[PDB]
């Protein structure tokens, strides 16, 4: 019974870092404590300084990942500042019955709610609000993370042996609907309700402004790049709380993916790209070999270089001419 | 007399973010008053059609407020917030004068649907 | 202790656009991360082609407004690309200590270099580049922008009274001292480098050849003036790093004005003309009672129509005969 179980607190940190916790453990059941603030703000989403009238958990898009084993219970308290506009709430994929939690989360502005429930299944999981009439705005809006729920004894291959990430990083596919005034430029709204009759007939025809990873056109480029070293074992944790995408490392594979996001089935190995279903989130893992830039994307081109769904992982260490070698570099032709 | 509109998150009837009601017929020098019923509204003027030489109504936020029915037309008002989900509420003072503006005044998306509505609820 | 607070990375925006950002804010002390790239570049500064071998920071004069609040810290990172042929650093009026900043942030091409301070005081600061003996080259070739450190629940009038923005704009205003061949026509430099001695001779005239906000002239005119509409509170912020001048708005007025750029002291009203003292920066609020085109000016006329400091500002509404009327349009003489 779950009164009865030790209540540890966690401290959660922003994407694309996730909060440090154990792989397996021999550590027992316990109640997990999260707290999350939704703010609503206005957000610079590319280089031209387009913003996005947005809505987010905790300040980011996504929000952070939230990190328990199965059969741990959860219990979150959500806080909705009266420095907001909107009722929000949550959905957990990983929760049983309410709606996911939605029923009874339902906070305005200077509300706040707390909610708890058990992680019997384990995998990555999407959470998000869903406010009722206007869940695909919310959504869309900014209003989604990830649930990681490890199993008790760490990740494991199809033959039942075991599995290990040296670190994770989390990242959040976001199909943006922004609009247009008649001379061609994106819309800057004043305030997020002045947003809403605009942006829904951007969505209802099913094609984003952009994609973009973690709020921005070259959020996770550049300066922010992930990083990694050779020899060194990444989990990339991939949610889409929408619409699909299909991930893919230029120069790697995924060693082994759960698409579908599920421990508890066994993993695919060697794929070049993998398929993240909308309101699903999934996860992969890569053994770096060679050093250099990886670029991490959504292996539609044009959603990736065209509208922004695209990052790079900087990766330090020693080139590998078993693996790949230049014979003759480009030179002409005789 | 002195007429209430609550300021209100949801109706009955499922739709968002409404004043209650959204139309009101009163006379010369009634006052009528908007009301937090719950948080997160105010009342507030629509400029860009509110009538020539009358003191503007920009009451604050969560907090109640009164408006001073003194010249006779209609009297189109906000909540800022939540203007563009279609919260807002019309207010006729005796003749509606300015009905011609009103009906131009190019209203958009929930804020018109909505507007237009209590537009059809004009006394004439 | 600032190494224990929470820390916010600023996604930053080409002027005259702001950062998106809150007024008065509920939350406590933090760091905020900034980055800003500085480039060297050759820019046409007005209508007959003339050109400046210009320093930004960022690629825009001015370079972009960082906002943060009383109490926070700032936490510039500065990147001097190897492109670059020159060393820079900042200087920023609203630090305490090391030459504002210019000491500790000394970088050549190649180099980067990361510098906190407190901002611990209240109002529109420039911050501008200085490089020892070279200082006065870099700040007039383009090399300052604004620096808001807003009071920790907003601007207030002299009695107390909360005063507020729906949005704003920032202002740079260029003196630029552009030499002259033999021949009567501008120079034109291959090289920022050969354009030095020339150009320190002219600055030593004190005499601009052109005065212009945001880089060249008619730069906030046409398609790109600042709009608004009726109604709307703006807050006009306007730098001038190294030369006084006196803003005016046509037709309009400073409804509050803090011409000396600082919040912690009371804004004079009902202004016509204000003044920016040269190395100042200065911020007006005003309340559009009036649709219209207006201008928005440098008010020595001859600065602003012979030599470009002047903008407009395309104002949305409907018009209001108490304010004004035409009560005999221009028509003969009986
Ligand atoms: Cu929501
Ligand atoms: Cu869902
Ligand atoms: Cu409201
Ligand atoms: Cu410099
Ligand atoms: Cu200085």
């Amino acid at each position: 019974d779950a009164d009865k179980l030790p209540h540890t607190k966690v401290t959660l940190v922003a994407p694309p870092q996730v909060h440090p916790h154990e792989q397996a453990t021999k550590s027992g059941p316990k109640v997990v404590e999260f707290t999350m603030t939704i703010e609503e703000k206005k957000m610079v989403i590319d280089d031209k300084g387009t913003t996005l009238q947005a809505m987010t958990f905790n300040g980011s898009m996504p929000g952070p990942t939230l990190v328990v084993h199965e059969g741990d219970y959860v219990q979150l308290t959500l806080v909705n500042p009266a420095t907001n506009a909107m009722p929000h709430n949550v959905d957990f994929h990983g929760a049983t019955g309410a709606l996911g939690g939605a029923k009874l989360t339902n906070v305005n502005p200077g509300e706040q709610a707390t909610l708890r429930f058990k992680a019997d299944r384990s995998g990555t999981f999407v959470y998000h609000c869903a406010p009722e009439g206007m869940v695909p705005w919310h959504v869309v809006s900014g209003m989604s993370g990830t649930l990681m729920v490890l199993p008790r004894d760490g990740l494991k291959d199809p033959q039942g042996k075991p599995l290990h990430y040296d670190r994770a990083y989390t990242i959040g596919e976001f199909d943006l609907y922004i609009p247009k005034g008649p001379d061609g430029k994106y819309k800057d709204y004043a305030t997020l309700a002045e947003s809403y009759g605009d942006t829904v007939q951007v969505m209802r025809t099913l094609t984003p402004s952009h994609i973009v990873f973690n709020g921005k056109v070259g959020a996770l480029t550049g300066a922010n790049a992930l990083t990694a070293k050779v020899g060194e074992t990444v989990l990339l944790i991939h949610s889409q709380a929408n619409r699909d995408t299909r991930p893919h490392l230029i120069g790697g594979h995924g060693d082994w993916v759960w698409e579908t996001g599920k421990f508890a089935n066994p993993p695919q190995r060697d794929l070049e790209t993998w398929f993240i279903r909308g309101g699903s989130a999934g996860a992969a893992l890569y053994t770096f070999k060679q050093p250099g830039v990886y670029a991490y994307l959504n292996h539609n081109l044009i959603e990736a270089f065209e509208l922004g769904a695209a990052g790079h992982i900087k990766v330090e260490g020693k080139w590998n001419d078993d693996l790949m070698k230049q014979i003759k570099a480009p030179a002409p032709i005789p | 007399a002195e007429h209430i509109v609550e300021m209100r998150n949801k109706d009955d009837a499922g739709n968002t973010m409404v004043f209650q009601p959204g139309f009101v017929k009163v006379e010369a020098g009634d006052t009528v008053k908007f009301v937090p019923t719950d948080k997160s509204h105010n009342a507030e003027s629509v400029r860009e059609v509110w009538p020539e030489g009358v003191a503007p109504v920009k009451g604050g936020f969560s907090k109640e407020v009164v408006f001073n029915a003194e010249k006779e037309g209609l009297y189109v008002l906000k909540c800022a917030p939540h203007y563009g989900m279609g919260m807002v509420v019309l207010v006729q003072v005796g003749k509606p004068v300015n009905l011609d503006q009103i009906k131009e005044y190019k209203a958009t998306g929930l804020a018109k649907k909505r507007l237009d509505g209590e537009i059809a609820k004009v006394v004439q």
